[PDB]
C-alpha cells in the first residue's frame, strides 16, 4: 500500500510548511509534521523510503537548503547537504540510487545546472548541464533515463524536452511537446510520461499529454476538470492523481484522479489546505 | 531577487 505526501507550496501571499498525507484505503488527507522552512517551488521525492523536499522560495529568500521526512518518526530534519546554489521551481527525481536536482531558478539566473545526491555520502555533485535554462521544469524516469520537460527560460514557457543517459553522463533533445508549459505536471503512468497543467504564454493549464519513448511522439491526452499551473502528479496504488495548482483565479486544494478505461479525469475535493507549487511524493507503507 | 515566477500575479 501506498501513500501520498503533499508539500509546502503557495497560498494568498504566503509559502507553507504544513505537510499532509493522503490514504488511499480511507480517501482521507491528514496533517504531519510540518518543514523547518516555508517553501513553495520544492522539488519533492522519495529515496530509501525518505521523503526529501529541495530547495524553493520561503516568502522572503530563494533557498539551498534541504531537508527530509521519516514517516515512521514524523520528523523532518535538517541534515542533509545543502545544494551548491539555490533551487526554486526545479525539478527532483530518483534514478540509480541518486536524488537529481534539475533546472529551477537560484534568483538571479534560469538554472541548466543539475546535480545529484548521494544519500550513502551526504553528498551533492554536478552532473552534465542540460541544453536550455529550466525555471519550473518537470522530470521524470523511465527505461533508465532522466527526463527534463518544458519549463521557462526566463523569457518563455518551453515546449521542449530532453533526457540524461547517466552511463554517458550526457542529455540528448528529443520531441517536443504540443504545448509550452512551465510549472506543469509529469509523471509516468503506464510506460508513458504524462504532461498535465502549467502555464504555456497565455493561461493557466488543463491539457495533457503523454511521450512513448518508443515512438518518440507526444499525444494530446483528455484534458483535466480544472486548469492548474503549479500542479503535482504522482502514481499511487496504480492511479494517476493530479493535486492542488493555481486556476487562474483560485488557489486549489482539489485533486483529480485520471481514468483512463473511460477516459476522464475526475475531480475530489482534495486536501486540507491549498498549495501551489507544492511537491508530492509517494511512500510505500 | 524578485518574487519567484511561480507566484508572481499576471493580471
Ligand atoms: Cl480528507
Ligand atoms: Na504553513
Ligand atoms: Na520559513
Ligand atoms: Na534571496
Ligand atoms: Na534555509
Ligand atoms: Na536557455
Ligand atoms: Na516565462
Ligand atoms: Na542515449
Ligand atoms: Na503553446
Ligand atoms: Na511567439
Ligand atoms: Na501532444
Ligand atoms: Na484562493
Ligand atoms: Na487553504
Ligand atoms: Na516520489
Ligand atoms: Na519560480
Amino acid at each position: 500500500g501506498e501513500v501520498l505526501f503533499a508539500v509546502g507550496g503557495w497560498c494568498s501571499g504566503d509559502a507553507i510548511s504544513s505537510v499532509e498525507r493522503y490514504d488511499p484505503q480511507t480517501n482521507e488527507w491528514r496533517m504531519v509534521a510540518s518543514m523547518s522552512k516555508r517553501r513553495c517551488g520544492v522539488g519533492v521525492s522519495v529515496l530509501d523510503d525518505l521523503l526529501y523536499a529541495v530547495g524553493g522560495h520561503d516568502g522572503s529568500s530563494y533557498l539551498n537548503s534541504v531537508e527530509r521526512y521519516d514517516p515512521k518518526t514524523n520528523q523532518w530534519s535538517s541534515d542533509v547537504a545543502p545544494t551548491s546554489t539555490c533551487r526554486t521551481s526545479v525539478g527532483v527525481a530518483v534514478l540509480g540510487g541518486f536524488l537529481y536536482a534539475v533546472g529551477g531558478q537560484d534568483g538571479v539566473s534560469c538554472l541548466n545546472i543539475v546535480e545529484r545526491y548521494d544519500p550513502k555520502e551526504n553528498k551533492w555533485t554536478r552532473v552534465a548541464s542540460m541544453s536550455t535554462r529550466r525555471l519550473g521544469v518537470a522530470v521524470a524516469v523511465l527505461g533508465g533515463f532522466l527526463y527534463a520537460v518544458g519549463g521557462s527560460d526566463g523569457t518563455s514557457p518551453l515546449n521542449t524536452v530532453e533526457r540524461y543517459n547517466p552511463q554517458e553522463n550526457r542529455w540528448h533533445t528529443i520531441a517536443p511537446m504540443g504545448t509550452r508549459r512551465k510549472h506543469l505536471g509529469c509523471a509516468v503512468y503506464q510506460d508513458m510520461i504524462y504532461a498535465v497543467g502549467g502555464r504555456d504564454d497565455t493561461t493557466e493549464l488543463s491539457s495533457a499529454e503523454r511521450y512513448n519513448p518508443r515512438t518518440n511522439q507526444w499525444s494530446p491526452v483528455v484534458a483535466m476538470t480544472s486548469r492548474r499551473s503549479g500542479v503535482g502528479l504522482a502514481v499511487v496504488n496504480g492511479q494517476l492523481m493530479a493535486v492542488g495548482g493555481f486556476d487562474g483565479t483560485t488557489y486549489l486544494k482539489t485533486i483529480e484522479v485520471f481514468d483512463p478505461d473511460a477516459n476522464t479525469w475526475r475531480l475530489y475535493g482534495g486536501m486540507n489546505y491549498r498549495r501551489l507549487g507544492g511537491g508530492v511524493g509517494v511512500i510505500k507503507m | 531577487l524578485g518574487l519567484p515566477d511561480l507566484v508572481a500575479k499576471y493580471n
